[PDB]
DNA sequence: GATGTGTAGCTACACATC
DNA sequence: GATGTGTAGCTACACATC
């Protein structure tokens, strides 16, 4: 048998490969020029202005992360691991039937 | 004209034209050195340094990637470098250029850096970027510097590493990488704690990669960014070449290759496959055997995956493999594995030519297979030898399982090898498993396979009883018989009545095994018991209750195996084993599922309880909502957010269940309303409470959860589109159920979270008429009899409007 | 063989803007 | 938060040159 079951088996795996964490990780000209001769140089001081109100720094919350941005351990939950029985991997049940 | 003004015109001319193209960069470099040389002879050295700086200040405010900046930056870098170069080749032998050009450079580079460091903390993001950009490119060519300026650079950089913008943080490490031989410490911190993947990458590739830093670099093999996981294999492991087998430890090494070969992304796998096949093979001179000594085969598990990809990459070397004739005297774990790998490969893809002459005959392999059994078990680094022999025996046996046995002499020969192998009382489990697998392949029919196995089982049983002739085999013997029986029963696939010997065996020890006092023996007894229950239905019913008590009072190991049995009994027999005369009531079993699922102390047991329940609900053997509701709660609940195995299981099972059949989705919609409520209370309770350990962020926010339930219930995601499933109202009825619940929540923010995401709905003209009317009557009721939040008011007003227009559409005959 | 150069297409992740 | 345009890496193939 398994015309319908192999049909759907194939669909889900390919479609749900980026949803495996499944935890809030489920997607679903001008050629302007500069005239170096002109003396608009009082803008030079605009480049060196102090920060003042602008934060231009990272909040300390984000400067350290415990996850380290590593993937979680992958148990590779695929349609195959679900179809096969527990104590009898050879045999499988006909869910999607 | 003044000399100072002349200098300005000359340098300004260069920059004005250099900005246009890379065409005359060489000339410009030569011009500048000429302008500089003429300025220092006239005493105006400082005049050159002054103007030059002002013009590099003109380009800083330009954005990143602004075409003009790059050109000027490249020029300034080439100018510094060209000056340094003039200064090195002299020092190599010729000295001392009597025009003080070493001091002029040290005086110029020191003065230049201090100028661009006046915009290191500017508010403008572009100024900060290009200041760091100038430093990275000129960093290598600074030569020597005063000590103070050295402290001022590391001081400014160790602050800019934590800058707001990721871009400037990338340029920061580029400037720090040139200091590695304290800088290392900072980069190790940024490769781990930086949110921008491109900063982690930059810190990864340009890191020192000595003995101490290497682990953090190889850590990125599991970086959440796909690119950062691909380049570690491509860039870093190609840069090391053979240094991997020498400097990297095997236990870390075996893990890397493992992650790469089975990563979820197609891109990362190719980066690892190609690395092994193309680069390492060429790096190892084509020695397929030596490559298998690197990828340890005795203690690894993915060599099967690596050898396949290799054969796919190099089908030419495939034909030149020779298993030289009858020289199997020296058969290394690499060769023995090679044998299994190549043989099973040709069978899978029907490499017809090889299967004829490149492999020994059935009977001729039995000579070599047995040759290692006597050498291992019969007659007397000893354990190294023991393990290697079992390994070889294992590889040949796995290949022997799938041999052509049209030849009868070969079949009967091998058969006599496994039968005298399985009869061994010191056979390790890996060999017991495959031995049965081979003997299953030899048997002509099932009854045969059973009889032979049973005989070996009883002989080992009786050999100990008659030796004591208290009539019960030693606890050890009981283990060996039971493990042998399970592997057999795993292969038997017909009722017990047709095989009388199974029942006799089961009556002897499978039952006393259950009643034993040893854990391991008990677990095995349940294992075999379950395998028999899948064959006889009445046997399952008679044993439904007994299993339920081991899942309630049994230790973790027994509780673990016992539950699996119950799940499979249901998979094959359905509800025939419960709810009936002499059959256990399903309510008791649902209560046992509850207990296991709830129990926080044993995670793995939660997993099989979760994984099992989904399989049953999938086959429609389970259809209880109050249980299905408790099933979804355990997914988001903060108490189960710490079990990694448990989350992924539900990630895969819940979508497939909802999208498999309309009825399964309908069930989600009917109950998903109450679900969101219970979680909203849990989030609120979790947020408000103050208890030394909290991690209130250990759970999803109700807005995300709401979108989640709208996704699953979305009728657009049904795999089988009947064409008339677009009039399904499942999501509407869900939302209607939530609106009636909207009055039970009490916190503004939560209510906003629900309302803000209500417009992910799917509304169509073919959908029923009265259901939209109902949803509209509830929506407007909430909109105009409650104080809303401007955000929530517009989004809600919008939803209302979607209907109204819709009602005209349908209202027209 | 091994290597460039040439165009084209692609996906995740940046930024920009409002 | 939600956006549109960007952009970083490829990937792939046709080649032309050495």
């Amino acid at each position: 048998m398994s015309i319908f079951e192999k049909d759907l088996m194939a669909y889900f795996d390919e479609n749900l490969n980026r949803n495996w964490r499944g935890r809030e990780h489920w997607k679903v000209k001008k050629v302007l020029e500069i005239d170096f001769f002109k003396t608009d140089d009082s803008f030079e001081d605009k480049v060196f202005a102090s920060k003042g109100r602008t934060k231009i720094d990272m909040p300390i919350k984000n400067r350290k992360n415990d996850t380290h941005y590593l993937l979680p351990d992958d148990f590779h939950f695929s349609t195959d691991r679900i179809t096969r029985l527990f104590i009898k991997p050879g045999q499988k049940m006909s869910l999607f039937s | 004209i003044d000399i100072n003004t002349k200098i300005f015109n000359s340098v300004a001319e260069v920059f004005q034209k250099a900005q246009g193209s890379y065409a005359g960069h060489r000339k410009h470099i030569a011009v500048l050195k000429k302008i500089q040389s003429k300025a220092v002879e006239q005493g105006y050295e400082d005049a050159f340094n002054f103007w030059f700086d002002k013009l590099v200040t003109k380009i800083l405010p330009l954005k990143k990637n602004e075409i003009i900046g790059d050109r000027i930056v490249k020029l300034v870098a080439a100018f510094i470098a060209s000056l340094e170069r003039e200064l090195i080749l002299a020092k190599k032998q010729n000295y001392k250029l009597t025009n003080d050009e070493e001091g002029i450079f040290s005086r110029f580079v020191d003065q230049f850096i201090r100028h661009v460091l006046r915009g290191v903390e500017s508010p403008d993001k572009n100024v900060r970027f290009r200041v760091l950009q100038l430093l990275a490119v000129i960093m290598d060519n600074i030569g020597e510097i005063d000590e103070s300026l050295f402290n001022l650079l590391i001081l400014s950089l160790n602050k800019r590493i934590y800058d707001r913008e990721p871009t400037v943080r990338i340029q920061a490490v580029f400037c720090l990488t040139k200091f590695q031989d304290e800088a290392t410490r900072t980069l190790v911190a940024s490769i781990q704690n930086d949110p921008s993947a491109e900063v982690r990458r930059a810190a990864m590739l340009n890191l020192i990669n000595d003995n101490n830093t290497r682990p953090y670099i190889l850590e990125r093999a599991r970086d959440v960014n796909i690119v950062n996981r691909r380049l570690v294999y491509s860039r870093i492991l190609k840069s090391m070449g053979r240094k991997c087998f020498d400097d990297i430890e095997p236990h870390i090494f075996d893990q890397l290759i493992e992650w790469g070969l089975e990563d979820r992304e197609l891109s990362v796998r190719n980066a690892c496959k190609r690395l092994i096949a193309h680069d390492w093979l060429n790096a190892l001179d084509g020695d397929l055997i030596e490559l298998l000594e690197k990828l340890d085969v005795s203690r690894s598990s993915v060599c099967v995956k690596a050898i396949e990809a290799l054969f796919q990459s190099r089908p030419d070397i495939l034909s030149k493999i020779k298993f030289p004739e009858s020289i199997w005297k020296d058969f290394t774990v690499e060769i023995a594995f090679l044998f299994r790998a190549i043989y099973l490969y040709c069978l899978d893809n029907n490499i017809t030519e090889m299967l004829e002459e490149n492999f020994p005959e059935a009977s001729k392999l039995s000579e070599h297979l047995n040759h290692y059994i006597l050498l291992r078990y019969h007659h007397n680094q000893s354990h190294f030898d023991y393990n290697t022999l079992e390994f070889i025996i294992e590889q040949l046996s796995i290949a022997a399982e799938r041999y052509d046995y049209s030849d009868e002499v070969g079949r009967r020969s091998m058969l006599t090898v496994v039968r005298n192998m399985l009869a061994l009382t010191t056979l390790s489990e890996p060999l017991i498993k495959i031995g049965i697998r081979v003997m299953k392949s030899l048997s002509i029919n099932e009854k045969d396979f059973v009889t032979m196995a049973i005989e070996i089982i009883n002989d080992i049983r009786d050999d100990d009883i008659e030796k004591q002739e208290e009539k019960e085999a030693s606890s050890a013997t009981i283990v060996l018989c039971l493990t042998r029986s399970s592997y057999m029963l795993e292969l038997v696939n017909t009722p017990l009545t047709e095989n009388i010997l199974i029942a006799s065996l089961m009556d002897t020890l499978i039952t006393p095994a259950v009643r034993n006092t040893a854990p391991n023996i008990r677990e095995l007894g349940v294992k075999n018991l379950g395998l028999c229950c899948l064959l006889d239905v009445k046997l399952a019913i008679d044993n439904m209750y007994i299993l339920g008590m081991c899942v309630s009072k049994g230790n973790a190991s027994l509780k673990y195996i016992a539950l699996q049995v119950i799940v499979d009994i249901f998979s094959v027999h359905g509800n025939t084993v419960v709810d009936g005369e002499g059959k256990v009531d399903s309510i008791s079993l649902h209560k046992i599922f509850y207990k296991v699922l709830k129990n926080n102390g044993l995670p793995e047991c939660q997993v099989i309880a979760a994984e099992g329940l989904c399989k049953l609900f999938l086959a429609d053997v389970f259809t209880d909502d109050d249980l299905f509701e408790t099933l979804v709660l355990s997914y988001f609940s903060p108490i189960n957010s710490s079990n990694e195995a448990l989350v992924q299981a539900f990630a895969f099972c819940i979508p497939v269940y909802c999208f498999s059949h309309p009825a399964h989705q309908q069930r989600m919609s009917r109950t998903a309303a109450d679900i969101l409520l219970r979680l909203c209370v849990l989030w609120d309770d979790l947020q408000s409470s103050v208890i030394p350990e909290v991690d209130r962020e250990a759970m999803l926010k109700p807005n995300i959860i709401f979108q989640q339930l709208l996704f699953w219930t979305d009728p657009r995601n049904l795999v089988n589109q009947t064409g008339s499933t677009k009039k399904d109202t499942v999501q509407l009825t869900f939302l209607i159920d939530v609106l009636k619940i909207y009055a039970q929540i009490e916190k503004k923010e939560i209510k906003k979270m629900i309302i803000t995401n209500i417009n992910a709905i799917f509304l169509s003209s073919e959908q029923d008429y009265s259901t939209l009317k109902e949803l509209l009557e509830y929506s407007d009721d909430i909109a105009e009899n409650d104080n809303l939040d401007n955000v929530s008011k517009n989004a809600l007003d919008k939803l209302r409007n979607n209907l109204n227009s819709l009602i005209e559409e349908i209202n027209e005959r």
